[PDB]
């Protein structure tokens, strides 16, 4: 076929090769564990003698030649075009069966793995191929676990090739197992292999999953829902204050989280959107929340430093004033009565807005909502209104958890279904046509 | 090479000086935001002595520019930190190092 | 009725586990019966322990601790595969051991610790790695053989300990014969130091090892040195450089303490 | 369970018979339990015979004969302390010409078709040591020189006499009682 | 639970709480669900926010087929709908994403030519809108990881945007920055000529400049007016949103236009300098879906809210620290709690093998590698992994083994190596040593007493990476041993007094996972000799109360243990007997 003889002229025994490969794989089959111990010993002896005879007759080299002369064709469609349709159909299965037969022949045989140590370099060259990746990894694992000589043969380029396979083909644990076999074999540690695998795989932090302990963060909001819509009786300017009565910078190893600002619901539902109910997320970690930590403006989990007189992280005896202007989308902050040289502007105004503070442990902060609920230490800017005015006449204003679930007894916990939309939150009198 | 911005103010009159060990309690992070070192994790304040090449350059100049009791954010360019060879297994080659450092005390 | 002691408690719990359940784990069964036999044979523990026991005065505590740390490094490096940094570590540790005074002062402690076994195990690994293709890491074999020769010269019983391994050394007698400046650092020299100036050991020498040495000398006489001709020396038939060292070993075997061992 | 563990370890395929302190110690323990060693009367002679029969039964009911045969076969003709302990255990279980143990050993050998047992037996008997005038003369010359002996026994001549006696006593016990079938089978 | 519905489950953790169990169900024989459990049952609920996941092979509506790149055609991913052409076919906005993101520059700047192609950071992919698919129904562009917005109708106006304006003291806008999760364009408005896209093509090209952060779109060879400027370090995912009107809807193409690096180079670090387009198996099409589960945390923050006064206002207070482990997926740029790996099996198995790889690289005294791994797996993470009850058993065992290998393994091995040989200095304490503590012949508690035998010195280096000294890499990394001792004793006591109750849910899910790591860490500490005096007394009480009581409840010996735990206790008894032998040797020397 390589010399391009006509397809009918050449005889390609596809079916016989496939059946013989299946029979040989079954013939080189490890004993089952549930069998009696002495019978298992007999079957293991038979398998070992079988492998020894095959290796002495040189079956491994013939299998390798078949594998190479099938690998010369890249794809099943290519091999079908070269030889024929049925050959193209059977190409992948034949390659897989040949690789499995090689693995079965060499598995558990110290001598066979010792001879395959020399040819293993050729094997790794086809690692990147999708059709042969699994079989090559299986053969490599067997050879590495059995023969320390092939472990010595393994080099830095081959280690990089295996790591590149981990990168290209995704997360496959067999690659990690092969790497562990490279690191340690027969109770003997290869320092060079360990150092190389470390220095290549670990510092990138791009493949292995990364772990961290993260402080739990909770959100704290009032009842008020503030939305602006065309033809609605909602005042567009609002103002509230928060003072840090007490804060501890480091309750744990991680820094204490403390962010204050406004957040917007998704649609008209009372449920805040865009953020997970539990986790390290807080105000400004999603595009529905807008926060200030005393040094940065937080929005969409991205922080940008803002300048302010005596700028510092939020500490004890700091009065934070947040201003929401929905006539033109604007969120401005003032620390200790001094303006903060930054704003949020041109954000989405479809949903209702509410004050919110996100915090880790070790805080003590108080809402100054204006009017009866709180008092403003700094006068609100002209045109703005205290947030306590937004409370509906019938309801009462509390500060309640923004998310549905809080700490309580497991059986007393109220499981909540989906909530109805807050149609009454925005009052729009629609004209009746007359 | 190193730029410093204050997270928390210090006294502003006591500064590191020759032959005085600096007790710093720091947290190190890569520029992309992945933590690689933290003395707060080990619960051991870090002690180093100025002018004796014990720590990396950018860290040394940042600590020198800091004042007693001042918490500041240190940004170290690759030249003043591990160069282009990097730290094997921890710091990738040509990496910018960000440090949150607090000068607890000076003996 | 209470066991009231660890021995009785262990015996009862082992027998109770074994009678309660058929145990599929061979390692668990082995460990259980080892523990049971240990509990029943209290005397055997002392029998094994007392030879390992050694007594040192308070003056030697510090250098004994340093030498034990060096020996611990050498032992821990057995589990690791050979390399350049490992070679440097072996060499530095053996140098420290030979430098320390306790090595000279307390040979019996040193035999009980068994450094000779550990050092020859290191050398066995080095030689078994690439024996046909010339011993990789020759500085390893040189330092190990020098340390073993010094160990031989330390005491007469150390010659006992090294002669117990004479068979393997004469097997790998052709490690560094050709290379000059390796004299005193060959397993042949280790064997010569083991059998040197000891009438008892010369008498205990057998015939087959002498046959093997004579065969090596005959091969040297028959064939030249491939390594030497590779370096480019003219190829004369026989090999004086490797012949002479075998002749020296035979001389040490036959002649001892100014009198010829006639057998 | 211990006997099964030892039997499985012996049946396991490996080039050497790896030295096992546990096997040697427990084999010695069981052999001593079996043998448990002024004219005796007939009543008390039959007493001691029944007691020895019960002691041997406690083992050969659990597979001690198969242990001994498997360990000797796996020895592959190499003398060792494990082989000596196995031979002593076999002597203990076969002492007095135990017909049941002889029958079990013969049945096991015939059904396994173990050529390794007899090959190892031939190797052990070939490798058994004898008197050496050369070693005797060397020892005498050391004594004449007056150098202090390292071992007072002087076991260099007749290296393993106890082992040789144990092996031939094992064969005699196997053939004891005019066991004609086993005599022909040997 | 339906709309505006509230309900409670009582699993019977406290039987008295069950209202009608005694009335019905108690006498019949039914048991409470949580009668034997020692911990509250972890409760799972449907996830409100959709997350992108790979299209299942059995997904009834959407099918994705991969076309291998030929010599003349670039590698291509084709999305087609099998459900269409028949009833029950779903006509809705379906959001598609490529798995891996292109990373912008950390700091932005102030025949194809090989040099420019090599030096450039510009990347390209194109999508071919198949004939018969309405271009207005298809949107093409980039989305970030924050895009969790799923709606029946998607409009480019709805995309969530924010502008962060930073000003100077005067108030001048020195930087105005636009931020959005979605950067996409519409093929319907893109097509200028009209209906005639079904003739061929409608290739909408997306061009990203990583160095500058500029996002430009080309359509049929002309540069579109739409352009987006993204912030530095933004991770952008190739995404196409399409409402399917045809069985064949859109096709990702990974080709390269003149002077532009293909997408594979930007995606894969290894192929950063490879100009040939590539579609490695890791890259795959992901679609937004709501079929996911969320785990409610076992413990929440203690937050107290109250109105202090008319004067003072509402106060919110939280003073107790609650902390959790987050597992961060690098390619998808999302972090999840590792306790979710109980139900995510693939990530669980991969992380277990990763822990095994860490153990392998740090195995057998590789102190430098242990110091390096101290950065990746930290002390707080290790301690939380040791102490947390709900973690999977595989990760529990992996973290226990990793802690042992990084910190305790080297010195434990050294002491095990020195266990056999005894070197006893001649000192006053040595002379004072005696076989029996008092006149009456009663054995002292094993391991408690005065031992003078020479033993390896315990020395630990302090992990630190600001330091440049090379002495730290020699010696094992340092771990707080008193805290480990106290936690080991406390959790061993808890495990002992819980195992007797035979709870349905042990820590880690099985008795083996509960005990083998704990007993292994305890045995390592005992070998190291960290335990001293009263701690070892409590240890001996836990192992067996009656035998080791200093002069009912059943100890760790008499509790029907599994075989691996039996082996661990066999090792412990070995060590105790070795301690007895060492005491005998010391007393022999003292008499001598």
């Amino acid at each position: 076929l390589s010399k391009k003889a006509k397809a009918s002229t050449v005889d390609l025994p596809i079916e016989s090769v496939s059946l013989s490969l299946q029979d040989l794989i079954g013939y080189f089959h490890p004993p089952d564990e549930h069998l009696e111990h002495e019978d298992k010993q007999n079957r293991l002896r038979a398998l070992k003698n079988r492998q020894n005879l095959f290796q002495e007759e040189g079956m491994i080299n013939l299998v390798l030649e078949c594998i190479d002369r099938l690998h010369v064709y890249s794809s099943a469609a290519h091999f079908a075009d070269v030889a024929g349709r049925e050959a193209g159909e059977s190409w992948k299965s034949i390659l897989n069966s040949l690789y499995e037969l090689l693995a079965a022949l060499i598995r558990g045989n110290r001598k066979n793995c010792a001879q395959f140590s020399g040819s293993l370099d050729w094997l790794i060259s086809r690692l990147e191929r999708l059709e042969a990746s699994s079989g090559i990894l299986e053969v490599l694992h067997c050879v590495l676990v059995e023969s320390p000589e092939a472990l010595n043969i393994i080099k830095e380029g081959h280690i990089k090739s295996i790591i590149s396979l981990l990168d290209k083909h995704g997360r496959n644990h067999k690659v990690l197992d092969v790497l562990c076999s490279l690191c340690v074999c027969h109770g003997v540690a290869v320092r060079s292999n360990q150092h190389l695998i470390c220095d290549n795989l670990l510092p990138g932090r791009d493949l292995l999953l990364q772990t961290r302990l993260v402080n739990h963060v909770s959100s704290m909001r009032p009842n008020i829902f503030l939305g602006v819509s065309e033809g609605s009786a909602q005042y567009k300017k609002w103002y509230y204050e928060l003072m840090v009565d007490h804060t501890e910078p480091f309750v744990t190893a991680e820094a204490t989280h403390l962010r204050v600002g406004w957040a917007s619901t998704e649609g008209y539902s009372p449920y805040p959107g865009g953020g997970e109910e539990w986790g390290g997320n807080g105000v400004g970690d999603d595009l529905f929340s807008y926060g200030f930590d005393g040094l940065h403006l937080w929005s969409g989990c991205i922080a940008r430093t803002v300048s302010s007189p005596n700028q510092h992280l939020l500490r004890t005896d700091d009065v934070i004033s947040c201003c929401l202007d929905l006539s033109a989308p604007s969120i401005s902050f003032r620390i200790n009565g001094q303006p903060v040289q930054g704003m949020f502007e041109n954000f989405n105004i479809d949903g209702l807005f509410f004050p919110v503070v996100s915090f880790s442990a070790g805080i003590k902060v108080r809402f100054l909502l204006g009017g009866r609920h709180g008092e403003f230490k700094f006068l609100p800017p002209p045109g703005y209104a205290p947030c306590y005015e937004a409370v509906l006449p019938k309801e009462k204003l509390k500060v309640e958890h923004s998310r549905e679930y809080k700490q309580e007894r497991t059986y007393t916990r109220d499981l909540l279904g989906p909530t109805v939309s807050l149609t009454q939150a925005a009052f729009t009198p629609i004209p009746v046509d007359t | 090479g190193v730029e410093i911005e204050t997270i928390s103010p210090g006294d502003g009159r006591t500064f590191p000086k020759k032959g005085q060990t600096c007790v710093v309690h720091y947290t190190g992070m890569l520029q992309n935001g992945k933590k690689f070192d933290s003395s707060r994790d080990r619960n051991k304040p870090f002690k180093f002595r100025i002018g004796k090449q014990e720590v990396i350059k950018g860290f040394e100049e940042g600590a020198a520019q800091m004042s007693l009791g001042q918490r500041a954010k240190l940004t170290c360019t690759p030249d003043v930190a591990y160069g282009a060879t990097g730290h094997p297994g921890v710091i990738p080659p040509n990496a910018t190092l960000i440090f949150d450092v607090e000068l607890l005390n000076l003996e | 009725k209470k066991s009231s002691t660890l021995q009785q408690l262990i015996s009862e719990t082992m027998v109770r586990w074994a009678q309660e359940s058929v145990i599929e784990d061979p390692e668990l069964v082995r460990a259980m019966f080892v523990l049971l036999h240990r509990q029943y044979d209290g005397i055997g523990g002392l029998v094994r322990a007392l030879p390992k026991t050694y007594t040192i005065n308070g003056v030697s505590v510090e250098d004994t601790i340093n030498l034990l740390a060096s020996l611990g490094q050498i032992r821990s490096l057995l589990s690791v595969r050979m390399g350049k940094e490992e070679e440097k570590l072996m060499i530095r540790g053996l140098g420290d051991i030979m430098n320390n005074k306790v090595f000279y002062q307390h040979p019996n402690l040193m035999r009980a610790l068994g450094m000779h076994e550990t050092v020859m195990e290191v050398m066995v690994n080095v030689l078994g790695g690439g024996e046909s293709k010339e011993i990789t890491f020759p500085k390893m074999v040189a330092n190990c053989c020098r340390f073993l020769c010094y160990f031989c010269r330390i005491s007469r019983q150390n010659q006992k300990a090294m002669f117990d391994h004479l068979s393997y050394l004469l097997e790998n007698s052709s490690v560094g014969l050709a290379s000059p400046a390796m004299r005193g650092s060959t397993p042949l020299d280790v064997a010569a130091a083991s059998v040197m100036d000891n009438n008892e050991l010369a008498l205990a020498l057998r015939e087959p090892d002498l046959e093997k040495v004579v065969r090596y000398l005959a091969g040297c006489g028959l064939q030249s040195c491939q390594m030497l001709v590779s370096k480019g020396y003219p190829d004369i038939g026989w090999n004086p450089v490797e012949g002479e060292r075998y002749l020296d070993f035979l001389r040490f075997a036959v002649f001892c303490n100014g009198e010829s061992v006639e057998e | 369970q211990l006997i099964l563990l030892f039997s499985r370890t012996a049946l396991t395929e490996k080039c050497k018979l790896e030295e096992d302190f546990l096997y040697m110690a427990y084999a010695d323990i069981m052999a001593k339990s079996c043998h448990d060693e002024e004219v005796k009367s007939f009543e008390e002679k039959e007493m001691e015979k029944q007691k020895l029969l019960y002691q041997q039964a406690r083992l050969h009911d659990r597979g001690a004969a198969e242990m001994v045969l498997q360990t000797i076969s796996a020895s592959k003709g190499e003398t060792g302390p494990m082989v000596a302990a196995t031979l002593k255990l076999g002597i203990a279980i076969l002492n007095g010409g135990n017909s049941t143990v002889q029958q079990k050993m013969l049945d096991y050998l015939k059904e396994k078709k173990d050529v390794g047992f007899f090959q190892s037996l031939a190797g052990l008997m070939q490798s058994c040591s004898v008197l050496d005038l050369n070693a005797f003369e060397r020892q005498n010359k050391a004594e004449g020189l007056g150098m202090v002996t390292e071992e007072g026994s002087g076991e260099k001549v007749l290296q393993d006499d106890e082992f040789t006696c144990d092996l031939f006593r094992f064969l005699q016990l196997l053939c004891e009682g005019h066991n004609s079938d086993f005599q022909n089978y040997l | 639970l339906g709309v505006a519905q509230v309900g409670r489950m009582n699993f019977g953790k406290d039987v008295s709480t069950l209202k009608y169990f005694t009335i019905c169900g108690l006498q019949e024989g039914y048991e409470p669900f949580a009668v034997n459990t020692n911990r509250d049952i972890t409760m799972w609920l449907s996830k409100r926010l959709p997350q992108f996941l790979q299209v299942p092979s059995n997904h009834e509506h959407i099918e994705v087929t991969r076309i291998d790149g030929t010599i003349d055609s670039s590698p291509c991913l084709k999305v087609t709908q099998k459900s269409f052409g028949s009833q029950n076919s779903n006509t809705d906005i379906m959001f598609y994403r490529l798995s891996m993101p292109i990373e912008c520059a950390e700091v932005f700047s102030k025949r194809d030519d090989y040099d420019f192609l090599m030096q450039t950071s510009t990347y390209y992919y194109s999508v071919r809108i198949f004939p018969g698919q309405e271009p207005a129904n298809v949107w093409v562009g980039w989305i970030t990881s924050d895009f969790h917005q799923y709606d029946t109708g998607f409009d480019l106006d709805r995309v969530r945007t924010v502008t962060v304006t930073l000003g100077d003291e005067k108030g001048k806008v020195h930087e105005s920055i636009k931020r959005s999760n979605c950067y996409m364009v519409c093929a319907g408005e893109s097509m200028s000529p009209g209906q005639g896209r079904n003739n061929n093509g409608l290739e909408i090209g997306c061009v990203v400049d990583a160095a500058s952060g500029l996002l430009t779109f080309i359509a049929n060879g002309k540069e579109l007016s739409t352009y987006y400027q993204v912030e530095p370090s933004t991770k952008l995912f190739p995404a196409v949103f399409a409402q399917a009107t045809s069985p064949n809807v859109f096709q990702f193409e990974l080709g390269r236009i003149k002077n532009v690096m293909p997408l594979s180079a930007g995606l894969f670090k290894s192929e950063h300098k490879n100009p040939v387009p590539q579609c490695p198996p890791r890259l795959h099409v992901q679609f937004l879906s709501h079929v996911l589960w969320s785990r409610m945390p076992n413990q929440f923050l203690k937050v107290d809210v109250s109105r202090i006064s008319e004067r003072q206002g509402w106060l919110v207070q939280c003073l107790d620290p609650l902390q959790f482990m987050s597992l961060h997926i690098p390619e998808e740029n999302r972090s999840v709690d590792i306790l979710e790996l109980t139900e995510q099996e693939e990530l669980l198995k991969f992380h277990y093998h990763t822990l095994r790889l860490y153990s392998a690289v740090c195995a057998l005294g590789n102190h430098r590698v242990a110091h390096a791994l101290c950065s990746h797996v930290d002390e707080p993470q290790l301690l939380y992994a040791i102490e947390n009850k709900y973690m999977p058993g595989l990760l529990r065992a992996g973290y226990y083994d990793l802690l042992i290998d990084i910190h305790l393994s080297s010195y434990a091995t050294a002491r095990l190596m020195m266990n056999n040989e005894y070197i006893v200095p001649m000192t006053e304490e040595t002379k004072s040593i005696t076989l029996f503590p008092d006149e009456n012949k009663k054995h002292g508690l094993p391991g408690i007493g005065l031992s003078t035998s020479l033993r390896p010195r315990m020395q630990f280096s302090s992990p630190s990476f600001v330091s440049i000294s090379n002495e730290c890499y020699q010696y094992s990394p340092e771990f707080p041993l008193d805290i480990l001792k106290s936690k080991t004793i406390q959790m061993l006591t808890e495990a002992v007094k819980e195992g007797s109750l035979h709870a349905r849910d042990p820590v880690g899910g099985t008795t083996e996972f509960l005990f083998v790591p704990l007993i292994k860490l305890f045995y390592t500490l005992l070998i190291m000799g960290i335990f001293h005096n009263e701690d070892l007394k409590h240890i001996l009480q836990l192992i067996e109360p009656s035998v080791f009581k200093e002069a009912p409840k059943e100890g760790l010996l008499q509790m029907k243990l599994p075989e691996p735990v039996k082996l661990q206790m066999c090792l412990l008894l070995q060590y105790l007997c070795d301690c007895q032998v060492r005491h005998r040797i010391e007393a022999i020397v003292a008499f001598s």
